[PDB]
């Protein structure tokens, strides 16, 4: 699946 | 030096939304390597899907896929906390490897794409032309891609709160998140940018004692 | 037409590391207006600076200050919880509106800037030359704020998940975690990028039975 | 004090 | 200042060969005055054309037309003497002046261009576009015309050159050199510039001896 | 492809009034080869100096010279007579191969320039920088550039007029030409346009007789 | 009809 | 010395 940010 | 090997396009990845991240900005000279650290999208995300992007567009799905990839093995963990580490590095003979890295196991997977890949010159200023035709409704699909973004944050860290929070949450606060959390869930799922902006806001209007609550929790 | 009213510069606001985010950019004919969302950096927030900036660069203190105001009256709530929608609007006069209003108590706060204001001519292409000269700088300034920032999320929210936790989470476990905390806070108040990449990777390294935990409460 | 990203 | 009014498009004439030659380059900031000085093209020309264009294409015919206003009463001269001042004049009301003045007589025309004339913002951008995605058929067309243009001048001259010789000449040099006239005076009504080339290489080398004639005449 | 080699600076040569005239484009992939014809400045000369250039500069002594060479043995002819073709190709290795040769003779000369010569990559990117805040000092030198060169001509071309008019020019305008012909030579060794334009204003009020001779006299 | 340069 | 124009 699509990645996305580190929080 | 009387000529320069540069890139004649941005390379990049899909993103979150379907837009696209560049690592390697459109006019760099070579050799160069550039990395960024990504993420999981969902909770308990086992794998994350590389895919490597040439040209100026925003959509992802308006530039060129020069091929993709996984890197699966990711340990269970809530989304956004494990970081994958995506480096595109090109080389003295214009070759682009990129890689991802589980920086957790040190695990890591790679394409490789050799230096004819991608668009040809009359792509590539097609490319060039149509990334500055369109400005402006790229712009407007960023925007829509930030906010349905936020709003999926929003929805999610909502959810968590909630549950964290138990019994303390009144039973009518609970109800009324409850319903805008499926309003917001349902308006993701389209491309009106003001619908998802109005779910966010009844969210944010119906959510202050569950705020007070989760602050107060930590 | 022979002529277009033009922004000579991009105009934007001062977001978390420091950074210039953009929400009008360079060369948009007026009359035009954009929002953005933005949020909270710090657990029970109550205000937020909107520091209003003209310019190229990537680094806030390196472009025109056109003045700042607050926004305060925000409820406690965990930090990225609560919605301040920014709006940059200039009229057809040339007169630049910048607006926050918190979404959940509808409050807002405006600062109105003239036309006349910012940078003359002879500044503007200065900084127009400036930003073209630090290309390079002005990226690696942006990967190590990204960095930051990323590096700051991720202290907060272990931090958050350490107390979810409590008793589940090995004592062994919760020493390895205390520790690469202490090191990242550390870390993330210089400026050396690989340093902060460093402790984050020793965080994620010794966080895995955390993660299970996390995931496993939601 | 600044403002950051919603997550 | 947060705005600049700008010229969006070059603007300029029409010059010989079809060409447009630039009086105000594109993203000049009003008011401004330019002037350059033009001539006739034709032994004894009483008038002059000035086709005022707005545009990046270099084919005069490929830009926005603003009007056409002639010159005339220019005294009888041998082509390339007259001089012809043209002034492209953009007041602070955005109103485009164009004035040609025949220094000789101080005769003057103009023409008077308001502000909203010429391209609209979809038109202009389309402009832009096409002007980038021709650039080379451009510069083709450019290299033609300078051909072409160089050729005619060659061909007055030369004609002029065997008048003024009239009997130093040897008779056969006098049928070499008119055989070469009538082919390249052909050649030019055409789009070939190889072939251009190729009559005034011929031209040059059969007239070697008229040329040590017209110089040793001054 | 992934890459593209390009020019990173403008290639050219020094023409009449220290001018730099581009034979390739900025930003022109290689291999590529383009050619101008180029003539003599005064009457009788013998050699043509080509002064090779990279930069994009309109001052030829502010780019880089990247060398120069004669074309000698041009037979004696009037000035813009001789036709010398200059050609500018780059190979697929990156080299310079600059050639002139004289359409008459077909007497050539050339330079080769390696593909590492000229500016590094910290002096092009300056290069690009001052160009862009120089513009306008470079576009009044420009028209200064071609006002002399115009003055240059009209000067040449009157006293050729009239040396062939000799009798039928009348006693009295031959004294007010010829006193212009003085004023506007001393005033192209200067560099003020103004001045220049003057003196070509005042020749063109007193050669209207001679003039309508000229053109009678073909 | 059109303009050409002085020379 | 210095190319000029054609003319």
């Amino acid at each position: 699946p699509r990645p996305g940010p580190i929080y | 030096v009387l000529l320069l090997d540069v890139t004649p396009l941005s390379l990049g990845i899909e993103t979150m939304g379907g837009v696209m991240t560049t690592l390697i900005a459109k006019n760099t000279t070579i050799p160069t390597k550039h990395s960024q650290v990504f993420s999981t999208a969902e909770d308990n995300q086992s794998a994350v899907t590389i895919h490597v992007l040439q040209g100026e567009r925003k959509r992802a799905a308006d530039n060129k896929s020069l091929g993709q990839f996984n890197l699966d093995g990711i340990n269970p963990a809530p989304r956004g906390m494990p970081q994958i580490e995506v480096t595109f590095d090109i080389d003295a003979d214009g070759i682009l490897h990129v890689s991802a890295k589980d920086k957790n196991s040190g695990k890591e997977q790679k394409i490789t794409i050799k230096a004819s890949s991608g668009l040809n010159e009359d792509e590539i200023q097609k490319m060039v032309r149509d990334a500055e035709a369109n400005a402006e409704a790229d712009r407007k699909f960023e925007e829509l891609v930030q906010t349905r973004n936020q709003g999926d944050h929003l929805l999610h860290s909502t959810r968590k709160q909630v549950e964290e929070a138990g019994d303390k949450l009144p039973a009518d606060d609970k109800t009324a998140i409850e319903s805008a959390l499926t309003a917001l869930e349902t308006a993701l799922k389209g491309e009106d940018k003001a619908a998802i902006e109005a779910k966010m806001q009844e969210l944010a209007q119906v959510s202050q004692k569950l705020m007070e609550i989760a602050q107060q929790q930590h």
